[PDB]
């Protein structure tokens, strides 16, 4: 249905006509099946620049009498459905959290057979524990049909079953602050239905059908279309009870009047009884054209179907009629998607939806588009209106009422509406409704919180790291696809802004991602989309920082080429704080040298002598490493500041040890000797000459390596909670805490676990947990190693000693003799 | 062809392509087989050395006086190694390792090679240069070798006519990626390729 930009706004108006939310389903149970049967019915098309699908636009249209079904504040017979996209594998935990928190309803999709799998029901765990509202639909019917043959009363026990294991789930890790919120087929709560030939069905639609047939209103019908209800078809009368007055078996309402019907219609088109059909589809009005009328079998069966109980339509009526809108929910969500004071000002204002408070947007995740490599930022307005041009302060995860630390105060460019793979411009966006953002990729990674008040805290932040810990080598096997590959890695690095694509110094085409699956996807994404041509990849290697614990054992000297420059520096450690500070933007590579000299001396003991010093951050000009300019009336220094700093840049990204990056390394220029003419004393002199002599020094200053540590969250039932601990106990893992949540046995465990430990984690923690432990990890903090480097046999020498061979470097690490003045 | 056997040969930073002390020893015999001898090295970056093996030595404009221009090799691979880098930085300030090279001639050459103990590129020495090769400066079929300053090592000038006429091969001698601007380390230098370094005997006095 194609809408203009002013029914959009209309629509998104009545947030109490709204439905936030997503589809929880495994893979293999028709996910986008189901998916597909909703954007082609009630899909939403408008009336340049593409994005990447992540959410899509519903509309449904009710009646008068419908929407007084509704038991929340409604307006109107429109409505509108954010389906907003979800993860196809459990794995991705990060992401399906982000979905879940910006959603309010679930449509939980359900195997007919094979019941609740483990990762659904996992998944659902998480998504109650997000305050969030199910409604079932039982999948896959034919199968139980066509296959295995089942008989009314057995279809009808197995969906029983099921219900009854959903309910399970839910009243055990539904929070009592929603009441009552279990999925009952008498009251329209779950659906069933074949995904793959596009039917499905509720018990009210069958009541509206019966309603008149039998002089009842169909709340009273539709009671009896489920549970022990029984229609004599002798007497013509209704009993509770399940035999005659001679003892004969009784049919429940629901095998008699659902299930009936549609047996008999598979049994006559599967059949190829060309008699019965044309019979049985008059007697429920089921009307065939042209070319239909000559399909027979599964082609039959899949038309007929198809119009006697369209899916979409059963889906739909369940969402608009039981899934809570924007309004409802927030009411009771909003405590819990605050970090901070429940009664606060913004905290109140999310509670009540309210358009006219201080704006409080959500970023779930950034969007790769078309408007060249830029990222629309994706999320929800839980209070306050959005608006073009509007000026709003972007906060990202570290940020605190207080301080102004990952504080960006800017102006939206354009507020878009996100239909899908395509974008419409907006002028505002109320409080209930979801949006995109451009213009904010540049401030936030993937995850911020918006707001206009100057004492609101960030909503409940999902911690995300872009620090690649994990990478690889990538060549063409064939060399005539390389210019496919180089265009393929820079098309990688765009669909994906935690991603790196970068060259090393060797040239090699390294990918670097955040774990190992993400990195596990990015090359399949590649080799069969971004490139798609096959591609030879080393075998996943772990990203190391190389560092020093003490000031150099003597002055690092060294002579330019032509032997008329020299460079005395001293290398020592950065304190931990200073790393971090710089990691984080207080100190700042672009900050006023004055300014940051301050901070560094004031809140980190520097001497503001040498903080005004700074030449230059390192590697790409930002890094947790700092060279200072210590010389006294040195001619002519200043004309080789860009090679110093140049020279560093390459000093720092591949150190002296094994080729790792540097971290935490200050290196104190001395003193420097310089010939009297800049024609011998370039670029090609001094680089050479200030790379070697930082080599020298940091190898003077007893060097070490240190290791990514990963922080881990695991979600568990308290029965399987004994296998996280068992898993951790041989993967060198630091439990940090454990808490439970309070009512349910789901226990939260945190701890830290070194990256190069975690190769497999989520597949031995899988049978550890029987499926039931949700992971979440994400990058903590750097590690330095005790053993010594240079010892080839101890741990961290036998990690360098394995990376050297593997570079094709010599195996033992070059003394600082080797970069020192020869003499 | 003077490469001998194997695989398409190439210069990069990872080192000489296709290009082992095996392959090396072949090639340095099949030269001697037809009269030609080895005469020292040449260190320079990494296209140039593509220049010099592929499409053979040719003159150029360099910076120096015109009577000392010619083609500059040293008989010691370490003072030659010095040169085996780039010159210039790009824009990013990348400084990469060059390659080593073996510089021949023909056998039929060599009465044109003299040797003297003054101190090369010199006025102070082009007098008895000029003396040597019975001609007046620049060098041209014939070759100088001396201290390339005072107390330094020694390296050997061939004219530009001469150095046209050489065949250059790689050196089974790496630079070091890691260590750029790092001396040559002798330990690095394959005993058998020390083993058909050894140079000609050159004349001390004119012809
Ligand atoms: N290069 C050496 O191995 C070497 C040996 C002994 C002494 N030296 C000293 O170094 C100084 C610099 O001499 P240089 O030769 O390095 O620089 P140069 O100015 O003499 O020559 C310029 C550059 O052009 C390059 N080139 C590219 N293609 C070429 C081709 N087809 N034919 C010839 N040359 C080509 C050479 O490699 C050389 O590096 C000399 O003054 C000499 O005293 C150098």
């Amino acid at each position: 249905v194609a809408f203009t930009v002013d029914q959009m706004r209309s629509l998104m108006d009545k947030v109490t006509n709204v439905r936030n939310m997503s589809v929880i389903a495994h893979v293999d149970h028709g996910k986008s099946t189901l998916t597909d049967s909703l954007v082609q019915r009630a899909g939403i098309i408008s009336a340049g620049i593409t994005i990447k699908s992540t959410a899509i636009s519903l509309y449904s249209e009710m009646s008068d009498e419908d929407v007084k079904e509704i038991k929340q504040k409604t307006d109107g017979n429109s409505f509108l459905i954010n389906l907003i996209d979800s993860p196809g594998h459990v794995d991705f935990s990060s992401e399906v959290t982000a979905a879940l928190r910006v959603t309010d309803g679930a449509l939980v999709v359900v195997d007919t057979i094979e019941g609740v799998c483990v990762q659904t029901e996992t998944v659902l765990r998480q998504a109650l524990g997000e305050r969030i509202k199910p409604v079932v639909v039982i999948n896959k019917v034919d199968r139980a049909l066509l296959e295995l043959q089942v008989s009314k009363e057995d279809l009808y026990q197995t969906f029983a079953r099921t219900v009854e294991s959903v309910n399970v789930i839910v009243s055990t890790y539904a929070d009592e602050v929603l009441g009552d919120v279990q999925v009952y087929p008498a009251r329209g709560t779950v659906a069933f239905g074949s995904g793959l030939h596009g039917w499905a069905f509720t018990i009210r639609q069958f009541a509206t059908r019966y309603a008149k047939k039998f002089g009842v209103d169909k709340a009273k019908m539709m009671d009896r279309l489920w549970g022990d209800s029984f229609f004599n078809p002798k007497t013509k009368k209704w009993t509770n009870k399940d035999t005659d007055a001679e003892g004969k078996p009784l049919e429940r309402a629901f095998n008699m009047f659902i299930l009936d019907p549609i047996f008999r219609l598979f049994t006559a088109i599967m059949n190829f009884k060309k008699d019965e059909i044309p019979v049985l589809l008059e007697k429920l009005e089921i009307v065939l054209k042209g070319d239909e009328k000559d399909l027979e079998g599964k082609a039959l069966l899949k038309v007929v179907m198809r119009k006697f109980l369209p899916a979409a339509d059963a889906l739909l009526e369940m969402i608009v009629l039981h899934l809570p809108s924007p309004v409802t929910a927030q009411a009771y969500r909003a405590e819990q998607l605050y970090e901070g004071p429940a009664d606060d000002a913004n905290c109140i204002a999310i509670k009540n939806c309210d358009p006219k408070a201080d704006l409080m947007l959500y970023v779930s995740k950034m969007v790769p588009t078309s408007d060249k490599g830029r990222f629309y930022a994706f999320g929800r307005v839980f209070a306050g209106t959005v608006k073009s041009g509007q000026k709003v302060r972007i906060q990202g995860p570290n940020y605190v009422p207080g301080k102004k630390d990952d504080l960006f105060i800017k102006a939206i460019q354009r507020v878009v509406l996100m239909m899908g793979r395509f974008v419409e411009p907006i002028d505002d966006c109320p409080a209930g409704n979801i949006i995109g953002l451009v213009g904010i990729d540049q401030f936030l990674l993937k995850t911020g919180t918006l707001t206009t008040s100057e004492t609101a805290h960030n909503m409940k932040v999902m911690k995300f790291s872009v620090s690649p810990v994990v990478q690889v080598a990538v060549e063409v096997k064939n060399a005539n696809d390389l210019p496919k590959l180089v265009e393929g890695l820079k098309r990688l690095s765009k669909s994906d802004p935690c991603v790196l694509t970068y060259m090393s110094e060797s040239g090699e085409h390294i990918v670097a991602g955040t774990g190992e699956l993400h990195l596990e996807i990015c090359l399949q994404d590649l080799e069969h989309d971004h490139a798609g041509v096959p591609l030879k990849i080393s075998p996943p290697v772990v990203a190391y920082r190389e560092t020093v614990e003490s000031e150099s054992s003597q002055t690092a000297l060294s002579k330019s080429p032509n032997k008329h420059n020299r460079i005395y520096l001293k290398a020592e450690p950065i304190d931990e704080e200073v790393s971090l500070a710089i990691e984080n933007g207080i100190i700042n590579p672009r900050d006023d040298f004055k300014a940051r000299a301050r901070i560094m001396a004031d809140d980190y003991g520097w001497d503001v002598t040498d903080a005004r010093k700074i030449w230059c951050f390192g590697p790409d000009g930002n890094g947790p490493n700092l060279v200072i300019d210590q010389t006294k009336a040195v001619q002519y220094l200043h004309e080789i500041k860009d090679s110093v700093v140049a020279a560093f840049q390459w000093a720092t990204k591949e150190g002296p040890i094994f080729g790792e990056e540097m971290r935490s390394v200050r290196v104190n220029i001395l003193d420097v000797t310089l010939h009297a003419d800049a024609i011998h004393r370039g670029g090609g002199q001094i680089i050479p000459t200030m790379r070697r002599a930082t080599y020298a020094g940091f190898l003077l200053a007893d060097p070490k390596i240190q290791e990514p540590v990963f922080l881990v969250e695991i979600q568990c039932p308290e029965q399987a909670v004994g296998g996280i601990y068992s898993v951790l106990n041989k993967k060198r893992g630091q439990v940090v805490s454990e808490e439970q949540r309070p009512g349910t046995p789901l226990f939260t465990v945190k701890a830290y676990l070194p990256v190069n430990e975690s190769f497999g984690f989520t597949g031995e923690l899988r049978q550890a947990t029987g499926g039931q432990a949700f992971p979440q990890m994400v990058f903590d903090h750097w590690s330095t190693l005790g053993s010594d480097p240079l010892d080839p046999t101890s741990k961290a020498g036998e990690i360098v000693l394995a990376a050297r061979k593997r570079h094709g470097m010599k195996e033992e690490v070059p003394g600082w003799q080797e970069y020192y003045d020869k003499l | 062809a003077f490469l001998g056997d194997g695989g398409d040969v190439s210069f990069s930073t990872r080192g000489t392509q296709n290009w082992t002390v095996e392959r090396l020893l072949q090639a340095h015999r099949q030269l001697e087989e037809r009269g030609y001898v080895f005469v020292g090295y040449h260190g320079t970056f990494l296209e140039a050395a593509q220049s010099i093996v592929f499409g053979g030595v040719r003159a150029r404009s360099q910076d120096l006086d015109a009577i000392w221009r010619g083609f500059y090799i040293a008989g010691d691979p370490a003072l030659a190694y010095g040169y085996a880098q780039d010159q210039e930085p790009d824009a990013r300030g990348r400084i990469r390792n060059g390659a080593l090279l073996r510089v021949y001639v023909p056998r039929s050459s060599l009465p044109g090679f003299y040797r003297t103990s003054l101190t090369l590129a010199a006025p102070e020495a082009a007098g008895e240069v000029e003396r040597l090769i019975g001609h007046p400066l620049p060098l041209r079929l014939d070759a100088i070798t001396g201290p390339h300053e005072e107390g330094g090592r020694l390296e050997t000038i061939l004219g530009w006519p001469l150095a046209e006429r050489t065949v250059v091969i790689p050196s089974a001698i790496p630079t070091d990626p890691r260590n750029v601007g790092g001396d040559l380390d002798p330990s690095s230098i394959p005993d058998k390729e020390q083993a058909i370094s050894a140079l000609p005997d050159y004349a001390s006095q004119p012809g």
